[PDB]
RNA sequence: GAACUCGCUGUGAAGAUGCAGUGUACCCGCGGCAAGACGGAAA
RNA sequence: GUGAAGAGGGAAACAACCCAGACCGCCAGCUAAGGUCCCAAAGUCAUGGUUAAGUGGGAAACGCGGAAGAUGUAACGGGGCUAAACCAUGCACCGAAGCUGCGGCAGCGACGCUUAUGCGUUGUUGGGUAGGGGAGCGUUCUGUAAGCCUGCGAAGGUGUGCUGUGAGGCAUGCUGGAGGUAUCAGAAGUGCGAAUGCUGACAUAAGUAACGAUAAAGCGGGUGAAAAGCCC
RNA sequence: CCCGGCGAGGGGAGUGAAAAAGAACCUGAAACCGUGUACGUACAAGCAGUGGGAGCACGCUUAGGCGUGUGACUGCGUACC
């Protein structure tokens, strides 16, 4: 049983118990967003959209740790030009758990 | 460079570098390019920014608590054990005494304590009231130092 | 006929691999003496085939 | 308990030497006299008596039981170049390079 | 005052010869080359970043094509059947759902089927 | 999450008996190397050989179409003396009909040593019989 | 300078070991042949 | 107008041709030129005609001809196509760093919190040579400093981990075994990738030439661990 | 004390806190040459990188597909001043 959303503008396929990643958001470690956003509901007869978000799914999304990505460096040269130059970033990210998606 | 104007190679003849001395600034052993001359790094300073610099010290030590005015401030021998002693009694030990004319008894045992610095009134200086905690003046030393600043 | 370029570790390690060597795997047993010695050639002692030789 | 036997600045070149240290890489003791004997380059000699060192230290400062030992550790690594000049024609000033070696051979019985 | 350069010249190559693991000799130990070695490859990670999503996005479009196939239908119509059924799903999750699910996706065709016209 | 790579081990491929007689070459040809690439299938990785075995039963009989059998001549250079080899299509079929068949698919795979590994697994013959019958074949209709 | 250094069509600071396509080629040596090399030299 | 001083996609490849001005990341989506038979991502898509020659896939004046291209097919990129070529219409799709949404940083304008100015925010900008401007990292010495750490282990060397958009910093494994120095300021012989730069070491051709006039050596015995060269 | 040539060079004992302080003697990076171990390559073409990625080896959570090395194959990519 897998549920279809979209978060931080991409979608995700994210079953129950899955701890998947997720864009950085204004929530607290200690709270457990619900998504009324669905695109999917997976069971053995699969309940599919004509229009989106359907209204009987909800996704319990909790999250435990927020936190920068990897190191990431970036170069930018031009040969025979006198031009470079060299900087790093690391993205934010969450990890959020699912449980129980209500079909 | 103590050497000679002698080429080590000739310009042509070999597969080597450009040469026109020995001393090259870019070889081993050869004379600094921009090498220093003995010059005095001293620099002027007005007066009433001298004066006025010492008036705003002053006027910061009287503020920080650092400026102590005692009664009579002297020695009676030249004994260390004496001076140590009496700063003793008052517990000050990184101090600066600042006092009147010469005393034969008093300046002849400065050297032996470093924290310990005693001076006369013509000739303070800006950088012994930043490195030394407190300030002791005398009664007397008083009139000095408002003569002195003017 | 110069190079203009210098050869690597991996051309002289591939040219170098004809260039090793192997046992000699020869040594057969005196029935005199009972010690070894390599085919067609003598011992040290003195004895060859089984028959003892000069061994000055 | 190991035994070290190690020979400094032989009189050989550094690449020479490791045509026939190859040779008895892994080999059994008793039977390497019997290789290194009859091999008829000139480092043989050298390491002959670098291995026959090394018997004889574990049999006086060892214990017991020679037979047993295996050749476990070996490597030859070059040491410092002599440096001379040598004339040749159009007099020029050619300088010559003398290799040396060091012969670094640990054997154990285990 | 004189200072040297010592502290600082090997200090300084021990981040760029960290960064030089593993380059097929000259471009791992020799410092003039694995300084355009270095300078390059951040050349080719900061192109390929770009073009991953031009990778990933053909493998998805070669998978949903590639699924499609089996059930009579071609891309283009799909795509169109989906964007006119007014599915907002992109092409990850029908490119992942084509590896578990395959009466699912073929749920997905035949709707796609059903708002085609 | 990651985009499903599928294991080469594990690639479930089947035996298919194409017979190309009276197809175009080149239409049917297209779709032959095609399905070698393994595009065919939902799970392609393109890195991962998923082209299912093929086989071609009698290539001789053909049908060609327009004047292609007049038409098309192939060269080919040997790695010698300039004298270029020389082959019209009428005495291509006379003599390997397969070879024919190389040349278009093995023109329409990628280079590289992928696409030979695909080139491997195009196996077409002359006659009706062949010795892949005991595999328990799949006969395509197409 | 680094090389894990093949041949054809065209491109090209203008005859490509490196570019787009195609074709050949187990890996590595040895001895010669000097056609390719900005190697001396022959307008 | 572009390149000079512009990255990306198509024209097989190709600075100046066409689209299109890259703050960064994202396994999100939508588009321009160009394409939807494979290579190579998407229509073997619908309708009306021409082509018989691979014209397409190199050519004028002129009555499908005029028509001759080069190591190798080699004058579509290649296979190969009777549409998978050519003319027109319609609907979708592929298609860039173009565009939008999400995540983050910096500057310049106008406010509102209200005042040593930080912002709940607001739209906007951020390709770049010659050149100008602002804000920062590290090294030597000095006042700070008879202060701090340290034989329960200083500098240096050598790896991992964390962090900063950066030059860096932090603690720690091992070697080492005696000095280094927080913060605030000043003084430079201050940061290397090249100048056929200089001094030392080391590969490269490679164990390749060569081992020195073409008067030529052979054998026994003695010492020595070992003798073609030396002792007889 | 032993081997080694009544050599050179070491092994063992001992001094020394330490002989990774042995007279070539403080600390000993790199270019260069080696030896041990994990992986890949002997049907494969181009500034040798980068994005994806199969298997193998080793510590972890007392599995939760964690991390490092190796990079079969593949898209793209013609050194620096």
């Amino acid at each position: 049983m897998y549920a279809v959303f979209q978060s931080g503008g991409k979608q995700h396929r994210v079953s129950e118990g899955q701890t998947v990643r997720l864009e950085k958001l204004d929530i607290a470690t200690g709270e457990t967003v619900e998504f009324a956003e669905v695109l999917m509901i997976a069971n053995g007869e699969e309940v599919k959209i004509g229009v989106p978000f359907v209204d009987g799914g909800v996704i319990k999304a909790e999250v435990v740790a927020h936190g920068r990505g990897e190191k990431v460096k970036i170069v930018k040269f031009r040969r025979r030009k006198h031009y470079r130059k060299q900087q790093g970033h690391r993205q934010w990210f969450t990890d959020v758990k699912i449980t129980g998606i209500s079909a | 460079v103590t050497g000679s104007g002698k080429k080590p190679w000739r310009q042509k003849g070999t597969g080597r570098a450009r040469s026109g001395s020995i001393k090259s600034p870019i070889w081993r052993s050869g004379g600094v390019t921009f090498a220093a001359r003995p010059q005095d790094h001293s620099q002027k300073v007005n007066k009433k920014m001298y004066r006025g610099a010492l008036k705003s010290i002053l006027s910061e030590l009287v503020r920080q608590d650092r400026l102590i005015v005692v009664e009579k401030f002297s020695v009676e021998a030249p004994k260390t054990k004496l001076l140590a002693q009496k700063l003793k009694d008052m517990a000050l030990e990184d101090v600066l005494i600042i006092t009147g004319e010469l005393d034969e008894n008093l300046f002849l045992a400065a050297r032996n304590l470093h924290k310990v610095d005693v001076r006369d009134a013509t000739g303070i200086d800006p950088v012994s009231l930043i490195a030394f905690d407190k300030v002791v003046m005398t009664a007397d030393a008083v009139k000095q130092v408002e003569e002195m600043l003017a | 006929a110069v190079q203009q370029n210098k050869p690597t570790r991996s051309k002289r390690g591939m040219r170098r691999s004809h260039d090793a060597l192997t046992a000699v795997t020869s040594l057969s047993v005196d029935k005199t003496s009972g010690e070894k010695h390599l085919r067609h050639h003598i011992t040290a002692d003195g004895y060859y085939r089984g028959r003892k030789v000069i061994a000055k | 308990m190991e035994t070290i036997a190690k020979h400094r600045h032989a009189r050989s070149s550094a690449q020479k030497v490791r045509l026939v240290a190859d040779l008895i890489r892994g080999k059994k003791v008793s039977q390497a006299l019997d290789i290194l004997t009859y091999t008829n380059k000139k480092a043989a000699v050298l390491v002959k008596k670098v291995l026959e060192s090394a018997i004889a230290n574990a049999e006086h400062n060892d214990g017991a039981d020679i037979d047993d030992l295996k050749v476990t550790k070996i490597f030859v690594d070059e040491g410092p170049s002599m440096k001379r000049i040598m004339p040749r024609a159009k007099g020029r000033a050619d300088r010559i390079l003398k290799r040396t070696s060091h012969i670094t051979v640990v054997v154990s019985d285990r | 005052a004189r200072v040297k350069r010592g502290v600082i010249a090997r200090a300084r190559h021990k981040k760029i010869l960290k960064q030089a693991k593993g380059y097929y000799g000259a471009r791992s130990r020799v410092y003039r080359v694995a300084f355009q070695a270095v300078i390059k490859a951040g050349q080719y990670a900061y192109r390929d970043r770009r073009q991953r999503k031009r990778q990933f996005r053909q493998l998805w479009i070669a998978r949903i094509n590639a699924a499609a196939r089996q059930n009579g239908i071609s891309y283009s119509k799909f795509i169109n059947g989906l964007k006119k059924a007014s599915v907002e799903i992109d092409r990850k999750i029908l490119a992942d759902i084509a590896v578990f699910d395959k009466v699912a996706f073929t749920a997905l065709v035949e709707k796609a089927k059903a708002a085609l016209a | 999450m990651k985009t499903f790579t599928a294991k080469p081990e594990t690639v479930k491929r089947d035996w298919y008996v194409v017979d190309a007689t009276g197809k175009t070459l080149g239409r049917l040809a297209t779709e032959l190397a095609r399905r070698l690439r393994g595009k065919h299938k939902a799970e392609y990785t393109p890195h991962v050989d998923t082209g299912d075995y093929i086989i071609v039963l009698n290539a001789d009989k053909v049908a060609v179409t327009g004047n292609k059998r007049t038409d098309k001549v192939y060269y080919h250079h040997t790695g010698h003396i300039g004298g270029i080899k020389q082959a019209t299509f009428e005495e291509m079929i006379a003599r390997r009909p397969e070879r024919v068949i190389e040349i278009a698919v093995k023109g329409m795979l990628p280079k590289g040593p992928l696409g030979r590994a695909m080139f491997r697994k195009l196996k077409v013959y002359a006659g009706n019989e062949h010795n892949h019958a005991a595999q328990q074949p799949q006969v395509l209709d197409i």
